[PDB]
């Protein structure tokens, strides 16, 4: 019970130093706009601590930025100030597939979903999660302000974190998001009533936002300064402003309430912070925003909300074409049991299909397990060929067109005739059996 | 700074060097800081260069 | 001549719509995220004009070949013209197949006067989407070397399906030109360029 019961947190600090430094590392070494800036860095197995290092390097750069851009500042100018830095802020996400469990909410990257099974090369910040930021304060329970993030819905859940979660001390913030770094105008800004009370702000809104002297360096912060950043990313724009109108409810109104200061923020701005790596914790808060619709959870792949989202064998038909495009094995299983269809109701095309039943089941892509069991029980036909894409041609010739040596294998397994594949195709379907 | 060293070395499994990696799971499951056991799973994995199941708490902070 | 093609046919005619999406890893090119929204905004549109309108994704350099081909050696009397379009990347007079590399000038072969009779004095449309020359008679090519987030087509179908049944071919071409123009400033100046061999104007009658 010595002095070892303290400095057990040393294990944990230490380790989400280092699993962050990872997700840093791929954003400075394998980023594209980080080479043209020069704020790249170097290529190793395990990126050090030196790829935090240079967050601490590139956040004191872009706050020193702004800070000379306007030096002198206003006396009620540094009241504002001091309202966004002493004011605590809700990091929102949201997404269609059950992140929680009731107890701890688990919500990993784009990243970290690949180690399992464009824009990813411009910035290789894909390992990291999204979050919208809320500068309400008014608890974690309270009702979500924004629901859409640079006019995305992400999804009808939304889970809440306050920023005095120990994940938040290495997360960055964007002013907007990362890659496309254009505030919209005010016809596709989401509070559409409040912005409309304010004329000459909603075209000064419609803009670029950037740092250094290429268009696309997006401004990058630490934790240490979020506060001090958009505070004064907002005075730089209040003070170019020429709405009487607005820099007088920016000084009044925004000051004094929490919503009033989010609505001014999210529509000047749409931050966005990043978590490296995994948020997983049990401090946290689930909002329900809107009903969730069927293609919703198919795509993320959340059963238990599908399960009350088909009410009809129309609804399971519906639903099962989705799983078949979207590639996703899980969410045919269950809608495979709950609702017996018959070989009739997949024959035709669905309304807003513009691919019909064999060549999905034959796309880039498609999963063995939805076309195993789709030529199991007999629900389609083995060797009809197709007559809207690619006619001429049967389920075999896409499977050795692309190279996928397991949908080759099954197909046969069914009985596909190896004789009817196009000229196209020939004798290569023996390099890929065995 | 240079504490670091010092802060795996007071729970060493052993003396000095290889430091027990399912210690450090049940570590951070329980005891130090309250932290999540989803959260466990990804800090081992970057932790153990070896890769198997050990802890190189000496050599971890001199690469990093 | 009533300087306007003939559009007294029964089939306005062919379109054919390559969409190369993959590719093999040979070619060392990309995943085209998004061609598969131009192919399908490309198929109604066409549609609606009065097109017969077939989609063939991702096809070798031979299967481009022998489809142009056996297309021109079909039988084009009862249509009233022609029309071809290409998604895919490209660089300099050539597109990608998902195996390789095939010029345009084969796949205007076969199209040419003496050997298409069938099409001889209609006009054959020819719309290429190529990201990163031959002259003839009634032949139109609309070359188009700007990746989009693509624009290109995006606007070619929203003014075919506003005004693709009362102006001429090179007015809608013309405001495609300017709708693409519009988005190298508003960025969410590269202009695709037309080239025309056209004796007569075009208009879309049944």
């Amino acid at each position: 019970l010595g002095s070892g019961r303290p400095a057990a947190g040393k294990i944990g600090a230490f380790l989400r130093k280092a699993v962050a430094a990872q997700s840093y590392g791929l954003m400075f070494a394998n980023g594209k706009l980080f080479e043209a800036t020069g704020d790249a860095l170097e290529k190793r197995g395990q990126y050090g601590f030196s790829a935090l290092q240079r967050l601490d390097g590139l956040s004191r750069r872009n706050l020193a930025a702004v800070e000379a851009r306007l030096g002198a500042l206003d006396s009620a100018e540094r009241g504002l100030k001091e309202r966004i830095m002493t004011g605590a802020w809700h990091f929102r996400h949201q997404s269609n597939a059950a992140l929680d469990d009731g107890k701890t909410a688990a919500i990993a990257s784009n990243h970290l979903l690949a180690r399992e099974s464009g824009d990813k090369a411009l910035l290789s910040n894909h390992d990291f999660v999204f979050f919208g930021v809320e500068f309400s304060g008014r608890g974690k329970q309270d009702k979500p302000l924004n629901h859409k993030h640079s006019t995305m819905d992400f999804g009808a859940n939304a889970y809440v974190v306050p920023d005095t979660l120990p994940a938040c001390r290495h997360g960055y913030l964007t002013l907007t998001d990362h890659f496309f770094n254009r505030v919209p105008g005010g016809r596709e800004a989401e509070h559409q009533d409040f912005v409309g009370s304010f004329p000459q702000m909603g075209a000064e809104t419609g803009r670029w936002i950037h740092e250094g002297k290429y268009r696309q360096n997006a401004p990058i912060f630490n934790y240490r300064d979020m506060k001090a950043a958009v505070a004064l990313h907002l005075i730089e724009f209040l003070r170019d402003s020429k709405d009487a109108a607005f820099k007088a409810y920016v000084f009044d109104q925004a000051m004094q309430s929490g919503q009033a200061l989010d609505r001014v923020l999210n529509s000047v701005f749409q931050a966005e912070f990043h978590i490296p790596r995994l948020m997983a914790t049990t401090d946290y808060a689930k909002h329900p925003l809107r009903p969730m619709l069927l293609k919703e959870a198919v795509d993320s792949v959340n059963l238990p909300a599908l399960s009350g989202l088909v009410s009809s064998k129309g609804d399971a038909v519906t639903a099962m074409w989705h799983a078949i495009d979207k590639g996703k094995d899980a969410v045919a299983a269950h809608l495979l049991g709950n609702w017996r269809f018959e070989a009739g109701d997949f024959a035709s095309a669905p309304p807003g299909f513009y691919h019909e039943l064999n060549y999905a089941l034959s796309e880039h892509g498609a999963s063995v397990y939805i076309l195993d069991q789709f030529l199991s029980r007999g629900w389609a036909a083995v060797n009809a060929p197709f007559e809207h894409v690619n006619s001429g041609e049967t389920m075999l010739d896409n499977a050795v067109k692309y190279g996928n040596r397991e949908m080759a294998a099954a197909l046969i397994k069914h009985g596909a005739d190896r004789n009817l594949l196009s000229e196209w195709n020939g004798g290569k379907l023996d390099a890929l059996l065995a | 700074e240079e504490e670091i060293r010092e802060a795996f070395r007071v729970f060493d499994k052993d003396g000095n060097g290889y430091i027990s990696a399912a210690e450090l799971r049940h570590v951070m499951t329980n005891l130090g800081e309250k932290l999540t056991d989803e959260e466990v799973d990804e800090m081992i994995r970057e932790a153990d260069i070896d890769g198997d199941g050990q802890v190189n708490y000496e050599e971890f902070v001199q690469m990093m | 001549p009533t300087y306007q093609y003939n559009m007294n046919f029964e089939k306005l005619g062919k379109c054919i719509i390559i969409n190369n999406k993959n590719f093999d890893k040979v070619t060392g090119m990309g995943v085209r995220n998004g061609t598969d929204k131009d192919a399908e905004a490309l198929f109604k549109c066409f549609r609606s004009l009065g097109f017969d309108v077939i989609v063939y994704n991702d096809c070798s350099c031979a299967k481009m070949q022998d489809l142009l081909k056996k297309a021109s050696e079909e039988d084009h009397t009862n249509a009233a013209c022609f029309a071809c379009i290409l998604l895919s990347h490209g660089e300099e007079n050539v597109i990608y197949g998902k195996d390789g590399v095939t010029p345009i000038k084969d796949l205007t072969a076969h199209f040419r006067g003496d050997r298409c009779k069938t099409l001889l004095e209609k006009p054959k449309l020819f719309f290429i989407q190529a990201a990163r020359i031959p002259v003839e008679a009634d032949f139109l090519f609309a070359y188009s070397t700007v990746p989009g987030y693509s624009w290109f087509v995006q606007a070619l179908c929203s003014i075919l399906e506003e005004h693709g049944k009362d102006l001429e071919i090179m007015q809608i071409l013309t405001r495609v030109n300017d709708r693409v123009a519009r988005h190298f400033e508003s960025q969410s100046k590269q202009i695709p360029c037309v080239v025309s061999m056209l004796t007569k104007e075009l208009y879309f009658s049944q």
